[PDB]
């Protein structure tokens, strides 16, 4: 999915962020939260990519 | 990169060159390089040649798939569920 | 450094001690007192040597920015791969 | 056998694993391919037949594990002036079976912890080595224990490190320690620590004028701190040296005040 | 219906009852959950739990293909099972269970195991007790697409005419609707999203 | 009577590709501004061309054509779940949204003399003459009733044998409550929706030789209850189907056959 594919070149923020997340739960957690923040467009961008 | 193979031996799963995947074959049989011998089937594998060549298909979930020296040269099926 | 896993059908698939150590019982099998090797009664060849496919990928990404690509599984044998993983703790 | 359900003796099983037990406990070796057997016969045990086998697997293993308790119970008994000094090291070894027990059964563990006997059996290996402490030992125990962390400003340096290792099997069992720690050891060598300083208090405030005093309580109470440093776990200094100052100081301010 | 009762007898599921019996009552009762196993029940046309203290449905009611009736107004149900889908009844009352409201996100994540995945692969192509009790978690097949492994569990909301020809008003303001647990492989996940 | 079971797993296959047929915002946006303009008119049918479903997706179509009424409940779900995602204050207005079809439907065009029985349960397009209306009666889709004594509300959701569903249904209107109290029906919180029969008649001067023109009995509800009068040359969209009758424990295997319209086209003007 294109949610999968964002958190996937994502994720190397997300642990800078927070070193503490062991759980991959939490790290797909933090990564729902901020591929909501996008925008509509850069939504579509990664749904097309994927 | 990140190729994995089985050596058929039940097999060794291993992880590059022929040379370091010897070497891979040295940490658990201790016989060093220089007395081993691999294979693709038939086909031998020189210790220079990079894993690549023996290709990213060897895919680590599903890794793709020797003999030794005996005084100066080497030489010399799995079930179903019920 | 290394560790042996043998099958219940003699078929010995031979890996990296943290392959081995990723799964609970497992490790618990290298794990015994007064002292590397594990035979299993239970798992067949083809379970077990897919176990030791699936490590290999567990090791190699877990928590990594790449994905998990699919294990190779199917539903027939998939009933003995759900006893061989409520056994083994993979 | 292979995986599935089939007829497996449940008595031979157990009686296997029973002498693996015997080797777990005081950590003998046992060969690898019979231990990793063992956790095949678990498997054959707790899987189905039909139903799983593993309360009776787990109650037999705390019968069997209660036995060997009752035997060390005896021992120590036995073990007249050394009960603290054998109890250090057999607690030691004990709990290193404990902690290859919770590996030998970790089938049963995640079978049954769906339902919770039968899980994190090491832990309940370490909860019934606690009978030990239920048993009539507590008092032998605690008694002779706290008598040579007495030892002070006269016979002095017992085996502390021993004495360290018996406060730390008392801090280690709980299915929060601490709560054990104190009912069984900590309140009554507190107290005693602390009427025993009281008494040295009132003994320097009769002998001594205000300096004199000063110094000596100051440096007694730097020497129950070196005691507390040397003889007790990290967890008992704050209150020792607390109770000690609260005789000290607090219990005498009138004299300061003045 | 007005009795004591704590729970329903477990081993009684797989007696006589579980090929004969037609009706059951059990409202009135502080039964908090019934077993598991009710859904051993099949033969069971008209169920009867109100005025109890019913936190949850048996997860494999979808196994009772014979029930029509339903009742089981002021429980304390959260939510349905995921297995509600599969009911066909004529009439299905549940008034006053103070459902849950929030189309939040607490979704149980996966990590993509080899146990997962064979519970969730082997319910497909199914006594050995580990094997029921992967067939109780069984997580609805994995997800009816894009199946991974049989935990990657949520909520959505759902229709009560769905399931029922005859439904009795759960709620006010419409309150044709509860909420019931889900899975969310790929664009159920994508779906939850949207409504979150 | 009314109530049939679908198979999920085709039935979700159908729905998702119907519903990327009308998430058209990528290419030209044609569904999209049309579904817009459904919500805009205050509408709840959209005429869908089969000709962009071919272009689209041609297997979908010809099952579409071959299949007609669990495709159509199919699309009819996809259309709903499109106009939620567009406006979904407006999707709540509406128990339901129906889709009409237009374009070529190929062999599927015939006239009240060719609809034989080979053409029951597909799409069919009839061309032809009105030649009767029926008037305009209310038929009940789903009743609320009010239990003065227990003092709580049932909502019944019907069918018959025209009104294929795809949803569990009655066909009996309640009178008593499970605990024998009387109801009370709530006409305001009941809906009801139009319901018409016309007769479509043969054009007379493409009848063979010696033949009088037949006759195919038409079922319009919603919107076209009124699209078409006696007099006019019409083409009808719609599902050809049977009706399976009983009288008294037997059954004559004749069946009456009717369109039940999804669109109603003049040809005039």
């Amino acid at each position: 999915t294109g949610f999968q594919m964002w958190l996937e070149e994502n994720r190397s923020n997300i642990l800078s962020d927070n070193p503490d997340f062991s759980d991959e739960a939490d790290i797909i957690k933090e990564g729902m939260i901020r591929f909501r923040v996008l925008s509509t467009e850069e939504r579509k961008v990664w749904a097309n990519k994927a | 990169m990140d190729v994995f193979l089985m050596i058929r031996r039940t097999t060794i799963f291993t992880d590059s060159t022929v040379f370091e995947l010897k070497r891979i074959v040295e940490g658990i049989l201790k016989r060093p390089p220089d007395e081993q011998r691999l294979y693709k089937d038939d086909q031998l594998l020189d210790d220079g040649k990079t894993l690549g060549e023996c290709s990213q298909t060897a895919r680590p979930q599903a890794p793709a798939t020797l003999a030794f020296r005996a005084d100066d040269t080497f030489e010399a099926p799995f079930s179903s569920p019920p | 450094m290394y560790v042996k896993l043998i099958s219940s059908d003699g078929h010995e698939f031979i890996v990296k001690r943290e392959h081995a150590l990723t799964s609970g019982t497992i490790k618990a099998m290298l794990s015994g007192p007064g002292q590397n090797e594990v035979n299993f009664r239970e798992i067949p060849s083809h379970v077990l040597s897919k176990v030791c496919m699936y490590f290999t990928y567990k090791v190699r990404y877990t928590n990594s920015s790449t994905e998990i690509p699919e294990f190779p599984i199917a539903p027939e044998i998939a009933l003995e791969l759900l006893m061989a993983a409520n056994f083994l703790d993979c | 056998m292979s995986l599935k359900p089939r007829v497996v003796d449940f008595d031979e099983t157990w009686n296997k694993l029973l002498t693996t037990i015997k080797a777990v406990v005081m950590l003998e070796y046992v060969e690898r391919a019979t231990w990793n057997d063992r956790f095949s016969d678990i498997y054959a045990l707790c899987v189905a037949y039909p139903e799983p086998l593993g309360e009776r697997l787990y109650t037999e293993t705390k019968i069997f594990l209660e036995n060997h308790v009752r035997h060390l119970h005896k021992r120590v008994l036995e073990s007249e002036e050394q009960v603290l000094v054998m109890y250090h090291r057999y607690w030691e070894e004990y709990s290193k079976g404990a902690d290859y027990m919770d590996c030998l059964y970790r089938y049963l563990n995640t079978q049954f912890i769906k339902k919770n006997p039968l899980m994190e059996i090491g832990e309940l290996a370490l909860d019934m080595w606690r009978k030990l402490m239920v048993e009539p030992l507590q008092a032998i125990l605690i008694r002779m224990l706290l008598r040579e962390i007495k030892n002070d400003r006269g016979g002095e340096d017992p085996n502390q490190k021993v004495i360290h290792g018996v406060i730390n099997s008392f801090v280690h069992v709980e299915q929060f320690p601490l709560k054990f720690y104190q009912e069984i050891f900590e309140s009554p060598f507190l107290t005693e620590t602390g009427e025993y300083y009281k008494q040295e208090a009132s003994n320097l405030l009769q002998e001594s004028n205000c300096s004199q005093y000063m110094e000596k309580v100051l440096g007694r109470l730097k020497d129950e701190e070196i005691r507390c440093r040397k003889y007790l776990h990290p967890s008992s200094y704050t209150k020792v040296i607390h109770e000690c100052q609260q005789r000290m100081v607090a219990d005498h301010l009138q004299f300061l005040h003045a | 219906n007005d009795n004591h009762l704590e729970s329903f007898s477990v081993a009684l599921c797989h007696s006589t009852l579980q090929k004969s019996l037609r009706s059951l009552d059990l409202s009135k009762n502080k039964i908090k959950a019934l077993p598991v196993q009710f859904c051993q029940l099949q033969e069971l046309k008209n169920l009867k739990l109100d005025d109890n203290e019913l936190i949850q449905f048996p997860c494999k009611i979808g196994q009772l293909i014979n029930l029509r009736f339903l009742s089981a107004a002021r429980n304390k149900l959260p939510f349905l099972p995921s297995e509600f889908r599969n009911l066909s009844l004529e009439y299905l009352d549940l008034f006053g269970n103070t459902f849950e409201q929030p189309k939040v996100l607490p979704v149980i994540k996966l990590q993509a195991p080899l146990t997962l995945l064979e519970s969730s692969a082997r319910t497909i192509l199914h006594i050995p007790f580990h094997l029921c009790q992967d067939l109780d978690t069984a997580k609805i097949c994995v997800c009816g697409r894009f199946c991974l492994n049989s935990f990657i569990q949520g909520t959505t909301t759902m229709n009560l005419h769905s399931v029922a020809h005859t439904v009795v008003l759960v709620d006010n303001l419409g309150g044709t609707e509860a909420p019931i647990i889900s899975y969310f492989c790929s664009l159920g996940c994508y779906v939850n999203s949207s409504d979150m | 009577a009314g109530t049939v079971v679908l198979d999920d797993v085709e039935l979700r296959e159908a729905q998702r590709d119907y519903l990327d047929f009308l998430d058209d915002e990528e290419d030209q946006g044609i569904y999209q501004s049309k579904v817009r303009e459904l919500i805009s008119d205050n509408q709840y049918r959209l005429i869908v061309n089969v000709n962009d479903l071919r272009r689209k997706n041609e297997k979908r179509a010809n099952r579409l054509l071959n299949n007609a009424f669990e495709e159509l409940v199919a699309f009819q779900r996809a259309l709903k779940d499109f106009v939620a995602s567009i406006d979904a204050t407006y999707a709540k207005q509406y128990e339901e949204f129906y889709v009409g079809l237009e374009g070529s439907f190929g062999s599927k065009h015939v006239s009240p003399r060719t609809l034989t029985s080979c053409f029951l349960s597909c799409v069919v397009c009839v061309e032809g003459i009105v030649t009767k209306c029926s008037l305009v009666r209310p038929k009940v889709v789903r009743s609320v009733h009010y239990c003065p004594a227990t003092k709580k509300t049932i909502e019944r959701r019907y069918s018959d044998l025209t009104t294929l569903v795809a949803f569990p249904s009655s066909s009996v209107y309640p009178t008593k409550d499970e605990e024998n109290n009387p109801l009370e029906t709530e006409y305001g919180l009941s809906v009801y929706k139009d319901h018409q029969t016309i007769t479509i008649q043969e054009m007379p001067e493409k009848a063979p030789a010696g033949q009088l023109p037949r006759s195919v009995d038409v079922i319009l509800d919603d919107d076209l209850v009124d699209k078409a009068k006696p007099g006019d040359r019409v083409q009808v969209v719609g599902t050809y189907r049977c009706l399976p009758g009983k009288k008294g424990g037997y059954t004559s295997g004749t069946f009456r056959t009717v369109l039940i319209a999804c669109n109603v086209k003049q040809m005039s003007k």
